[PDB]
């Protein structure tokens, strides 16, 4: 966060607790928007032989 | 009734019948005509008794495999139908019904073509599918489904287009056209593919391995 580290201090005795080491908003530790393509495996039943239907 | 079948009755009705039986095995009696063709020095039609060895027949009739026997790869020993042997099965096998049912080829028509080491078989083998399919009638689903299906299968084979596992799914494919169809056509091009599948698969995956790092 961007607040003044008085401020900090306050809170952080207010609360009890380290404030700044959890905080509530999301600044950039999140994951990116735009993401590469992915592949996706395939089932069990993708095989070519021995994969009768009346047995699975 | 087959031309061999109808022509020899008035001989057996003369000669005896009882003389008919006293060639070849039990229940493989007779005289029979054999067709050899293919890499052997002398292609020829000649008559023989019925359970004469295949390499005695090779040998004496058609002056053997074309540079000797130790360049044997394969035969088909009853015609396109019949699955075909390697060299290893040649050596001691009997030309009759029953010993090349128990060589998993059966007899056929006695047309013995011989394939020797210089020859692509997978590439032999196609041909007669390729042969089947465009003989194939296409009444019933089976036979004209499967075979043309097993056509392309089979031209991807040659140049290695396909992956291993296919082989497998080839094999079903073919067994799903045996036993399945009107007529015996289907079985008749079925069966080769199972004994290409059988004798030469490393040959598939060699050629299949060839193609995979050849275009990367
Ligand atoms: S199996 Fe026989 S009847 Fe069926 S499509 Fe083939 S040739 Fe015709």
């Amino acid at each position: 966060a961007s607040a003044t580290r008085v401020i900090q201090l306050l809170r952080n005795w207010a609360s009890g607790r380290d404030l700044q080491a959890k905080l509530q908003l999301r600044y950039q530790e999140i994951s990116k928007r735009t993401q590469p393509p992915p592949k996706l495996p395939v089932g069990p039943s993708h095989k070519l032989s021995n994969n009768y239907y009346c047995t699975r | 009734a087959n031309v061999e079948t109808v022509a020899v009755s008035p001989t057996i009705c003369r000669r005896g019948g009882a003389w008919f039986a006293s060639f070849g095995r039990e229940r493989n009696s007779g005289t029979k005509l054999f067709n050899i063709s293919g890499h052997v020095n002398h292609p020829c039609t000649v008559e023989e008794e019925m359970s004469v060895p295949l390499k005695e027949l090779i040998e004496k009739h058609a002056g053997g495999v074309i540079g000797g026997w130790d360049n044997l790869l394969a035969v088909i020993p009853g015609g396109s139908s019949t699955p075909l042997i390697p060299k290893s099965v040649c050596e001691t096998v009997l030309m009759d019904f029953d010993a090349l049912v128990q060589a998993q080829t059966g007899l056929g028509t006695a047309a013995v073509i011989v394939m020797d080491r210089s020859t692509d078989i997978v590439k032999a083998i196609a041909r007669l599918i390729e042969f089947y399919k465009h003989e194939s009638c296409g009444q019933c689903t089976p036979c004209r489904e499967g075979v043309d299906w097993m056509n392309k299968v089979m031209a991807r084979f040659v140049k290695g287009d396909a992956r291993p596992a296919e082989i497998d799914s080839l094999w079903e494919i073919s067994k799903q056209i045996e036993g399945h169809t009107i007529c015996a056509l289907g079985d008749g091009a079925a069966w080769p593919v199972q004994g290409l599948i059988r004798h030469f698969r490393p040959e598939l995956e060699e050629r299949m391995q060839q193609f995979a790092l050849q275009h990367q």
